[PDB]
RNA sequence: AGCCAGGAUGUUGGCUUAGAAGCAGCCAUCAUUUAAAGAAAGCGUAAUAGCUCACUGGUCGAGUCGGCCUGCGCGGAAGAU
RNA sequence: GAUGUCGGCUCAUCACAUCCUGGGGCUGAAGUAGGUCCCAAGGGUAUGGCUGUUCGCCAUUUAAAGUGGUACGCGAGCUGG
């Protein structure tokens, strides 16, 4: 069971997203259902080592946003053009 | 590090004198002295010698490893002693000792007379053998190299001054 | 490379043969060619003896389950085991002739009755004849 | 040697080679040779690299060339002054932005594909990286 | 001695050594494998 | 000390055994007749291997070994020469009864404990020469 | 990592060749005794021998191996008063 | 409102990417002689036949007959092919 820790984004946009990546973190989104989409930030190293396993893209993952637990499935991934890094992840509510 | 952490056991009859960084090791075979690198902290105590780094020195452990190794072969030196054996290969190549001078006939116009330094002694059991004996591992090693230098083993017949434990690889001449 | 699964399997195979056999012979075999060994393996299978070279750490594990728990101090240096499953004896005599004829090794210690046999007193299991001798 | 079979026009403006690549994923094979640099690959460089990797895999497996040299490059000869019309077309290049997957391979073990790509990379004017196929 | 920008281990007996800030390839088996970076 | 393979009733010609064993220090007329006197029981047209043990006094003692595995598979299948490209080109066929016949003869030199162990050791010699088990 | 010991049998695998016996090439690459030993990674022989490795048992006694993201350096670096 | 052009003569000066001599590694280096490369700029480094030639070809030397920069060095120094 993959458990991802996340914080809610206090900011949005180009400026703010680039600042996260410089801080070894990356933006991501949680959408789907009647619920409003949740803009979140993830630790780069942690999620990077997780996504290395094929099960990440198939299995239901749990995202821990300020105590609360959210069952999701990896919908889409924006990868760095040439480096082994992640730019953004789309998470769909399962 | 794995070397520095391993203690040197000073046997009975061996006197160790430490004056800061200067170490004098006196035994039955002789007396050797060495100045250790400032990064080394040498401790005596019991029938052993222990080495370690000194605070503020970057390469401390590497230095302490060398310091150990040298002091271990200093102890071996003043007790057991060291022996290097050389053997002359080739027609007319001969050697003889006359006190502290090794007379070498090695295919040159003039015979070679090599003066031995303080502490190294030599004897010729054969006309084609040199046996060096001393307490300083570096100096015996140096003299053995200098004697070898007059005629280094050639690769077509193995001719020349070679160490006893030396593997002299030979080859065939260009075909046609 | 030996995995723990492989190590547990080797402890199992030598633990099973430990119970069943009657007389076990522990000896050195360093500095002996495969030609003389394949010759003691043919002379072993014939006499109903099980021949093996096992890691001394792996031996102190298969032997902990009784009765050879006195062969511990013999698991220092190269160790070769001779488990006689068919008729007690066989190996303790087969090894004594192989030791004298080849001059290499010394033969560590023997075991029978769940009791320790020293390197000097191996003449006890060497003079014992057949089963098959009482008639 | 790759080249367009026909073109709407003979010659083309120099232009620029700004931006990041399109086609940054192994989409046909199991392994790829991704560009980390920015530059032009000539039809001769592309062929040189293709030959190297083909010889390497002993003509086993399958190779894909994700780049096409569709850009005509003109050149003025020696002893020719400036002006008097645009030069003549001499060779064809493919503009390369960081991220472009240049070559793809499958039907060979990873170790071999890695070596074949090491050999081809030496024939190229731009820095490359080895890439593996991914699940999304 | 082979002086070149790219110095590499050519066999198992090759060894990479740094002597007075110069990368060298010293080889115990083949004298032809002796290299200096320059 | 040298290893050779000489015929059942033939030992004397210069190209196969002549200066091969004679260069060490072995009597060319003493061994040639002592070998054929002991291999007289061995069938005609079967190469028999022999190992020579020589000492410092030019003296010699030999122990005769059973015919080779690649040798017995040729007479059992009915072939003079093997396949140039084994497992790519089939040159003959040998039954399971013929495999145990070669193994029972080779038992004196084989390392195997059981009949099935010696039979599989002949199965490997057949595959590596183009002969298929049928 | 170092050091001790082994690195066997069928078998000189088959074809080819004056010879090819792990070691010119070509094709196959199993099976046995096994602690482990490729029908053989290199040197050597006219072909053998002989030397060593892959692999494994012993000794030793606590760390060791090399990929990833990165900061700062090193080589690559020859010119004319 | 002028910075005389090629070649020669005379006189040079620097670079080193070294032709010779010196040191050294590899060699498919037995020796003699070579090949290749590294260090080295201290000194040294032909005369002639043909052509305005520089060059080049040729003859005969020599340890060698280096490659370049200096307004393709040098006409308030000479020559004028
Ligand atoms: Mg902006
Ligand atoms: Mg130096
Ligand atoms: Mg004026
Ligand atoms: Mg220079
Ligand atoms: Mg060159
Ligand atoms: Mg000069
Ligand atoms: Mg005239
Ligand atoms: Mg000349
Ligand atoms: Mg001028
Ligand atoms: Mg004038
Ligand atoms: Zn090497």
């Amino acid at each position: 069971m993959f458990t991802i820790n996340a914080e809610v984004r206090k900011e949005q946009g180009k400026g703010a997203s680039r600042r996260l990546r410089a801080a070894n973190k990356f933006p991501a989104i949680i959408y789907g259902g009647k619920e409003a989409p949740l803009a979140i930030e993830l630790d780069h190293d942690k999620v990077m080592n997780m996504q290395a396993k094929a099960e990440f893209y198939s299995e239901v993952l749990t995202i821990v946003v300020d105590g609360k637990e959210i069952k999701v499935k990896a919908q889409d991934v924006q990868r760095h053009p040439y480096k082994p890094k992640l730019q953004h992840i789309d998470f769909v509510r399962a | 590090s794995r070397v520095a952490k391993a203690p040197v056991v000073v046997p009975a009859g061996v006197d160790v004198k430490i004056n800061g960084q200067v170490i004098t090791i006196k035994g039955k075979n002789g007396e050797l002295t060495r100045t250790l690198n400032d990064a080394v902290e040498v401790k005596h105590a019991d029938n052993t010698l222990t080495f370690g780094p000194r605070d503020g020195y970057a390469d401390g452990w590497a230095q302490a490893g060398t310091a150990r190794a040298l002091l271990n072969s200093m102890v071996i030196g003043v007790t057991e002693g060291f022996t290097k054996k050389l053997q002359l290969v080739g027609v007319g190549y001969r050697a003889a000792v006359k006190g502290n001078v090794i007379n070498l006939s090695l295919g040159f116009s003039h015979p070679v007379d090599h003066q031995l330094p303080a502490g190294i002694t030599a004897e010729c059991p054969t006309q084609t053998e040199i046996v060096l004996k001393g307490a300083d591992k570096q100096v015996i090693g140096q003299v053995a190299a200098d004697l070898r230098a007059y005629r280094r083993p050639e690769p077509y017949k193995g001719k020349g001054v070679r160490y006893a434990d030396e593997v002299v690889r030979t080859k065939e001449a260009k075909k046609k | 490379a030996l995995n723990l699964q492989d190590k547990q399997a080797i402890v199992a195979e030598v633990s099973e043969v430990a119970k069943g056999a009657l007389s076990a012979v522990v000896a050195d075999s360093r500095g002996v060619t495969v030609d003389k060994m394949t010759e003691l393996r043919k002379a072993g299978r014939e006499a109903g003896v099980y021949m093996r070279v096992v890691r001394n750490t792996l031996l102190r594990r298969a032997v902990e389950g009784t009765p050879f728990e006195c062969l511990k101090d013999a698991f220092v240096g190269p160790t070769l085991i001779a488990y006689v499953t068919e008729h007690p004896g066989a190996a303790a005599r087969l090894f004594k002739e192989f030791a004298k004829a080849n001059a290499k090794f010394e033969v560590k210690a023997a075991a029978f009755e769940g009791e320790l046999i020293p390197a000097s007193q191996i003449d006890r299991l060497a003079t014992l004849p057949t089963y098959e001798e009482a008639i | 040697m790759l080249q367009p079979k026909r073109t709407k026009f003979r010659k083309m403006h120099k232009g620029r080679n700004r931006g990041l690549a399109q086609g940054t994923d192994v989409s046909f094979g199991s392994f790829g040779l991704k560009a980390v640099g920015r530059g032009r690959l000539t039809a001769r460089q592309i062929e040189a690299a293709r030959r190297a990797m083909t010889r390497a895999v002993k003509r086993q497996g399958k190779i894909w060339i994700r780049v096409f040299p569709d850009k005509p490059i003109t050149e003025k000869p020696l002893a020719v002054r400036m002006g008097k019309g645009k030069g003549n077309v001499e060779y064809w290049v493919a503009l390369i932005q960081p991220g472009k997957v240049l070559y793809e391979m499958d039907g060979v073990p990873e170790e071999l594909a890695r070596e074949a790509f090491k050999l081809a990379a030496a024939k190229l004017p731009i820095k490359t990286t080895f890439v593996t196929k991914t699940v999304m | 001695m082979k002086v070149r920008a790219s110095v590499k281990k050519l066999c198992r007996n090759c060894k990479i050594v740094k002597r007075d800030g110069v990368i060298r390839v010293i080889c115990s088996a083949e004298p032809k494998h002796k290299q200096r970076q320059g | 000390y040298v290893k050779l393979q000489v015929a059942a009733g033939m030992a004397n010609p210069s190209p196969p055994v002549g200066p091969a064993l004679g260069q060490q220090g072995v009597n060319i007329m003493e061994f040639c007749k002592a070998f054929n006197a002991k291999t007289d029981s061995i069938e005609k047209g079967l190469p028999i291997p022999v190992v020579i043990t020589v000492y410092a006094d030019r003296s010699f003692t030999f122990v005769t070994k059973t015919p080779p595995a690649a040798v017995l598979l040729k007479k059992a299948a009915g072939i003079k020469s093997g396949s140039g490209k084994p497992n790519k080109d089939k040159v003959g066929k040998i039954s399971r009864a013929q495999l145990q016949e070669i193994a029972q003869t080779k038992a004196a030199d084989m390392t195997g404990a059981d009949i099935e162990a010696m039979t599989r050791s002949i199965e490997g010699t057949a595959r590596s020469m183009g002969l298929v088990v049928e």
